[PDB]
């Protein structure tokens, strides 16, 4: 039922422009991209050791 | 003189054991597990790869152009190991008159390793693909020269031993705050796969992985150090190994997380985005020791 | 006296190497690099032995102007390979 | 000795090549402008090399006017590069 | 063994033998690596570490690297073997006999030459300097300076402005 | 404002790294002339003797004494 | 918190043998972990499972040393497990 | 878990730890004071030159 | 002698530890091939890496259907492979043509072009059954290289 | 896999002719000698990913010939599994696209989730992937009692799993530099080309198939169709991620509405 994708330029003046300009002068979104991968490292790996553990199956 | 042999064989082991850490850290970053079937925790695989790739694995020649193909690994492995010589690990192996000049030159001479390998194959598609990879290495050495010349301009001469004395209580990360971000990206130059990717295959990347450790230690001196302490060399070395390896994990982080930049846009990162920023900082770092007294 | 008998000899050998040709125009520009390299060493020895201190900057300036010619002349070589197929001394039109 | 440090690295590098070979038994003119810009910038960096080396003794009022001037023309060259550079 | 500069000077000319001879631009390109790298050592032996490493940074870290591009742009793929090439080996054999035959006469110190200057011993007078200075000395401790030579900085800047603009107008 | 307010916020929106290239390099030129702190750096730079000192033969001369601590000569004592 | 996790690792080594027990499990199997044992199998297979651990936790079906005449001590695959794989290893809940 | 990853770091805490210790411990054998001096500028070289002239003719670093 | 026989075990163990594959896509099988990378059935737990490296690679895994158009394409790749090489036919198409056996355009199961060492039988070759493309291959390396 | 003959004028591509059909298995002539029930698993093996989105198009086409409406419950299985394929198809549409570019992490992040997704296929049908399940007679076999609780439990955990991609790939400076402005096609020429999938739907044209022509119990299930602004790859990417977000709502409404009866 008609969703949209584009935001059509959210920046207007001073406060909404400089923070969008901040993620190009310095990075921040790279640190935000680092954050999701950091939490992904600390959670336990879901691995099955084949000759000893076996994958789930059906009847 | 046993020290040179104590900076080749355990150094090549660090390159060999890198392949495990690259597979295990990136592994845990991808929810899979590292090597385990090989040894106790896969620790017996770096020697297992050495027996596999060298002894029984042969080379089918594409053309073998007499002098080349055998000359390119000498420029690869040889120049990567000579970089270890002037490094200020407590008391360096024959301390240079100018440290960083030898560091910047042998890294810029390491460009030939990928150049001569481009000449090694007769096919035109290989050399055009090779020159594209040279273009990445050639461009980021301009920024590598600029950032170095602005860091040294703050404190110290070209000697690497004086770079320890300036970081007695304060790291060079904080005064060179935009340069700390800048140098970290510019180190990804010698085919690091994180920004963009292009004798036998085995020993060729043994030099490329060695350059990654080389830049990791070079960051750990120019930006890190904490103290020196001439009384105990042990307290510095334990502290240095933690600082260097924390930056080694970060090169395994950028490769894991981020896709290729598009070659053209990677060349648009330089000249258009990086070079206007670094030269403005280079202008700024000229004025700083003149504005406030500090010319050692 | 001792060293100058070799580096002057290397200059005269490169002087022959420039004017002698085997159709390749790339090799002449490569020898122009060697000519400036031989001039670099010959200037370095004269300034470093007789402690000038002021004249030490001069071969550094000479090194800059070495690369000025060995790039702008090299760019013209590319223009020959744009108009013609491959760079050759034999491939000419001027009378 | 520096030659003792160099030769030992190169001889063991060539020794690995001996193991690598003997032991087993069974176009585009646009990229040229990159090399041109690189070489021309190297010399400006080479002129800007003695900055943390000559500033220790020499007068600062004479140097600062000249030191920035080299970086200015290094950016002015890039200002000419911005107007139609290339697709690459 | 006793000589330092004289042994390296022979290898320096040996590189230039491959320039008088024309063994294809690829093998001739290898000459600038051999003679250039040894050419640093000749400068380094008398002193001045900065000026010796300038060849490493510019000639070996730029000049021949850019010359590596143009070899791929024109006259590329395969270099022809110099053993098969006519007169190229003839220029190589005559080139070495102008140097190697001379070295035999340099033995027993003094030698006759085309110029009036003689060879000499080149072992005790090889350095040609005693103590001279002390701190920040050796002539190239303070080598390059923006002070005094203010005029030379401007004109170098002018030519490097020309280089970027002109090559853009050519291509 | 015609271009002071207009052609500044547009530069923040369209390539804000170009703002840093003119501002930081601009402050590198203007600030050294304005600050009254550059005079101290020139004083110690001339005071630091790299070469050996030379003694002059005095015949009725002022502001010169023996090598021991005495109220004579320059001898910079700017902030200890 | 860190002392409690270290004590759990030391108790795990003490559970399955000891100095010779845990070292034999680390070399033959991928990972060593302690749990409740089922035991009963033709040609002495351990099949020590029942633990909660993680996802799909019918863990550790340790292969018997020489099942028929292969001497499976250093090298062993999924060739073992006689008619019990459908319950104790994969699909069903109850022990065979 | 980290009983697998950290042994990969601990092995690097030996091999990469060697060059720092090997360069430091070697001065015990080369010198009777665990120190080697670097010239940098001709003044410090002349001090090393007269140190070989005094007492110990062959040795560079010696007391008195 | 006994010393030579134990040395030949070490050469065999070098391949038994690590196998670097050039996995051919061109199949519905290719998704199940990508399920080796999937953490649940981990394969980087072995000495196997998804870096591929076409010229360097040892064990090319031919996954699924081979048409007459791709028939000369796969053969020239196999010739460029280093001498210690193995071929794993993954899926019923790669074995003898599961479907499309009686079709005009499909080659009847890899062996007519390139010799196969280990056959993986299943259409969707389950990541359970696909770990016999590694472990059974590693088990099969005895070779008995005497002289 | 693909030939792709490139004509490079200098650096930019001028004439890109994809010399495709390198996998012509010959499904066209081979089905002619098979019956309708016999030719069913061929259309599973048409695409690599779709299993219940495939066969769905075939079984309904046989139903249109036979004039037979499938039972009410079977249609609700057809949507529940039809949308779980729509979830499965857009995993590969993002991950292998990221794998072709050079992104290492987001491929593995979804493939553990994807291996948990095939557990639903395994418990409902004997095969891992290609399941002969959607048949001309509606649905072959009923859902087991264990699965219906596990579908909700997965969708509860999928909420954060889809949020992983938008906190990683969409906000990147690299992606907004790369994927933005490649082949901007919004024109009425795209109608003449007739992509219909994500090209027309993800740029300009509002038209889709799910809303206009109902196939198996639609209009009852709520939908949000994402439509972009420009014809670039990035707008075509974001609409697919928004399709992935607006698919759990269909799954949850399928969980709420299950009429008990014949299969
Ligand atoms: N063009 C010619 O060279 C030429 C000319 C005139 C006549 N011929 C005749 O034609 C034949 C051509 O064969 P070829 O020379 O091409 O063969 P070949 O390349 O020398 O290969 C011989 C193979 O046979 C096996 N073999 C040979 N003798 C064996 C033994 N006593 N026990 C076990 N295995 C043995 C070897 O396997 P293992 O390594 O496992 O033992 C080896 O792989 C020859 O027999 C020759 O008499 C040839
Ligand atoms: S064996 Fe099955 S899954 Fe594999 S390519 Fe053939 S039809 Fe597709």
């Amino acid at each position: 039922t008609y969703k949209y994708v584009n935001l059509r330029e959210p920046s207007m003046d001073m406060k909404s422009v400089t923070d969008r300009a901040a993620q190009t002068l310095l990075w921040t979104e790279l640190i935000r991209g680092l954050g999701m991968t950091l939490s992904y490292l600390f959670r336990e790996p879901a691995t099955i050791n084949y000759p000893f553990e076996k994958g789930p199956l059906s009847p | 003189m046993i020290n040179i042999l104590m900076l080749i064989i355990p150094i090549l082991l660090a390159v060999a054991f890198l392949t495990l850490v690259e597979r295990k850290v990136l592994g845990y970053m991808q929810l899979r597990k590292g090597p385990n079937v090989v040894g106790p925790y896969g620790l017996l695989q770096p020697i297992a790869d050495a027996i596999k790739l060298f002894i029984k694995e042969p080379l089918r020649p594409a053309t073998s152009s007499a002098s080349m193909f055998i000359l390119a690994p000498i420029m690869a492995l040889g120049l990567a190991l000579t970089m270890w010589i002037p490094l200020p690990m407590p008391y360096p192996l024959i301390n240079m008159n100018l440290g960083v000049l030898f560091m910047l030159a042998m890294s810029s001479l390491a460009v030939y390793s990928i150049l001569w390998s481009g000449w090694a194959s007769n096919s035109k598609y290989a050399l055009i693909g090779a020159l594209r990879a040279v273009a990445q290495t050639i461009s980021y050495e301009v920024t590598l020269a600029i950032i170095l010349l602005s860091v040294l301009l703050m404190s110290g001469s070209f000697t690497l031993s004086t770079l320890i004395t300036t970081q007695e209580q304060m790291w060079l990360i904080l005064p060179a705050w935009p340069l700390a971000m800048m140098w970290f990206i510019s180190t990804l130059a010698e085919t690091n796969r994180a920004p963009f990717d292009l004798g036998p295959f085995a020993l060729f990347f043994m030099a490329e992985y060695a350059n990654i450790i080389m830049m990791n230690i070079f960051t750990a001196i120019l930006f890190l150090g904490t103290s020196h302490n001439p009384h105990m060399p042990e307290l510095y070395t334990i502290n240095f190994t933690i600082k260097s390896l924390l930056l080694t994990m970060s090169f395994l982080w950028i490769r894991a997380s981020y896709p290729r930049f598009r070659y053209d846009q990677l060349m648009h990162l330089l000249w258009k985005n990086f070079l206007p920023l670094t030269l403005a900082l280079c202008m700024w770092h000229v004025s700083l020791p003149i504005l406030t007294s500090g010319i050692p | 006296s001792m060293v100058y008998m070799n580096i002057m000899m290397a200059f005269t050998v490169s002087l022959v190497g420039l004017l002698m040709y085997r159709s390749h125009l790339m090799s002449s520009l490569l020898c122009l690099e060697g000519m400036m390299l031989s001039l670099f060493v010959m200037a370095a020895l004269t300034i470093l032995n007789s402690h000038f201190t002021l004249a030490s900057m001069m071969p550094i300036i000479l090194l800059v102007f070495a690369a000025c010619e060995a790039a702008l002349g090299l760019s013209l070589l590319v223009m020959v390979s744009n108009t013609y197929g491959t760079d050759y001394v034999q491939n000419l039109n001027l009378l | 000795n520096l030659m003792l440090a160099l030769l030992t690295n190169f001889t063991l590098a060539t020794l690995l090549v001996i193991i690598a070979f003997w032991l087993p038994q069974l176009f585009s003119m646009k990229f040229f402008l990159v090399a041109i810009t690189f070489l021309l910038f190297d010399l400006e960096i080479a002129l800007l090399l003695p900055l943390p080396w000559a500033s220790q003794t020499a007068n600062l009022n004479t140097m600062l006017t000249m030191a920035l001037f080299l970086i200015i023309l290094l950016a002015v060259s890039l200002a000419y590069e911005w107007t139609q550079k290339g697709l690459e | 063994m006793l000589y330092i500069v004289f042994i390296l000077s022979v290898i320096f000319v040996m590189g230039f033998v491959g320039f008088s001879s024309k063994p294809s631009p690829i093998y001739g390109g290898l000459g600038l690596i051999v003679s250039g790298g040894v050419g640093c050592g000749i400068v380094l032996n008398f002193g001045g570490s900065f000026l010796g490493l300038m060849v490493f940074l510019i000639y070996l870290g730029g000049m021949m690297v850019v010359f590596g591009y143009t070899t791929a742009m024109a006259t590329e793929q395969y270099p022809e073997i110099w053993l098969s090439n006519k007169a190229v080996l003839g220029a190589f054999v005559t080139g070495l006999l102008m140097e190697f035959f001379m070295v035999y006469y340099v033995l027993k110190d003094k030698e006759v030459e085309v110029v009036f200057e003689f060879n000499g011993l080149g072992d005790w007078v090889i350095y040609d300097t005693g103590d001279s200075g002390f701190f920040s000395e050796e002539a190239m401790g303070i080598a390059a300076l923006y002070s005094y030579g203010t005029w030379l900085v401007i004109v170098t800047g002018w030519s490097l402005l020309i280089g970027v603009v002109v090559i853009m107008e050519i291509t | 404002a015609e271009r002071v307010a207009a052609f500044l916020k547009n530069v923040w929106a369209k390539e804000p790294v170009l703002v840093a290239s003119f501002a930081i390099a601009g402050l590198a030129v203007i600030l050294p002339t304005l600050s009254p702190y550059t005079k101290y750096s020139l004083m110690i730079n001339x005071x630091x003797x790299x070469x050996x000192x030379x003694x002059x033969x005095x015949x009725x001369x002022x502001x010169x004494x023996x090598x021991x601590x005495x109220x004579x000569x320059x001898x910079x004592x700017x902030x200890x | 918190e860190l002392l409690q996790v270290l004590k759990r690792g030391l108790q795990q080594v003490s559970g399955h043998g000891g100095l010779r027990g845990y070292l034999r499990v680390l070399f033959r199997a991928n990972d060593v972990r302690v749990g409740t044992l089922v035991g009963e199998d033709k040609y002495g297979n351990k099949y020590y499972e029942d633990n909660k651990q993680f996802f799909g936790r019918h863990r550790w079906v340790i292969y018997t040393t020489e099942m028929n005449g292969k001497n499976t001590f250093w090298d062993v695959d999924g060739s073992m497990v006689p008619p019990e794989w459908h319950r104790w290893l994969h699909c069903m809940t109850d022990d065979p | 878990m980290w009983f697998e990853v950290l042994p990969g770091i601990a092995v690097m805490g030996v091999c990469l730890f060697i060059p720092g210790m090997a360069t430091a411990r070697i001065h015990r054998f080369s010198n009777g004071g665990k120190e080697k001096r670097v010239a940098h500028y001709p003044y410090q070289w002349y001090l090393m030159e007269r140190d070989r002239r005094v007492s110990g003719v062959n040795r560079s670093y010696v007391s008195k | 002698e006994y010393v030579v026989a134990k040395l030949d075990d070490l050469i065999n163990w070098a391949r038994r530890s690590s196998l670097w594959p050039m996995t051919f896509g061109l199949a519905c099988c290719a998704v199940e091939m990508m399920h080796m990378a999937a953490p649940r059935y981990d394969m980087d737990r072995f000495g196997v890496v998804f870096r591929a490296s076409p010229r360097q690679s040892d064990v090319m895994i031919v996954a699924g259907t081979l048409t007459n158009k791709m028939a000369p394409a796969l053969r020239k790749v196999y010739d460029q492979m280093p001498e210690p090489r193995y071929v794993v036919s993954m899926g019923s198409c790669a074995n003898g043509g599961g479907y499309y056996h009686y079709s005009y355009s499909v080659v009847r199961g890899c062996d007519r072009i390139v010799p196969v060492d280990i056959y993986v039988p299943g259409c969707p070759p389950t990541a359970e059954a696909l770990l016999y493309g590694i472990l059974q291959l590693q088990k099969k390396i005895k070779r008995e290289k005497r002289l | 896999v693909l030939r792709l003959v490139m004509e490079l004028s200098g650096e930019m591509v001028r004439k890109c002719d994809p010399h495709i059909g390198l996998l012509h298995r010959g499904t066209e002539k081979l089905i002619e000698y098979k019956t309708y029930l016999q030719a069913l698993p061929y259309f599973d093996r048409l695409d690599y990913v779709s299993m219940m989105c495939n066969e769905q198009a075939y079984s309904l086409a046989v139903e249109k010939l036979l004039n037979i409406r499938p039972p009410p419950r079977a249609q609700w299985i057809r949507v529940l599994f039809g949308e779980i394929t729509r979830l499965l198809n857009h995993i590969m549409a993002v991950t292998t696209h990221a794998l072709d570019i050079g992104a290492m992490t987001p491929f593995f992040w979804m493939f553990e989730e994807r291996e948990k997704m095939f557990e639903f296929y395994e418990r409902v049908s004997g095969a891992r992937m290609h399941a002969a399940y959607v048949r001309p007679g509606g649905v072959h076999q009923d859902l087991p009692l264990g699965l219906m609780d596990d579908i909700y439990e997965f969708s509860k955990n999928f909420s954060l799993r889809i949020d992983e991609l938008e906190e990683m790939l969409t906000n990147n400076r690299i992606w907004r530099n790369r994927t933005v402005d490649i082949g901007i096609v919004t024109a009425e020429d795209a109608l003449n080309y007739g992509f219909s999938g994500v090209m027309l739907r993800g740029s300009g044209i509002q038209w889709d198939l799910r809303k206009t022509q109902p196939y198996d119990v639609y209009d009852q299930v709520e939908f949000d169709v994402p439509i972009g602004s420009r014809g670039d790859c990035y707008d075509r990417y974001l609409c697919r991620v928004e399709e992935m977000r607006q698919s759990i709502r269909i799954i949850s409404q399928c969980l709420n509405k299950m009429p008990p009866g014949e299969i």
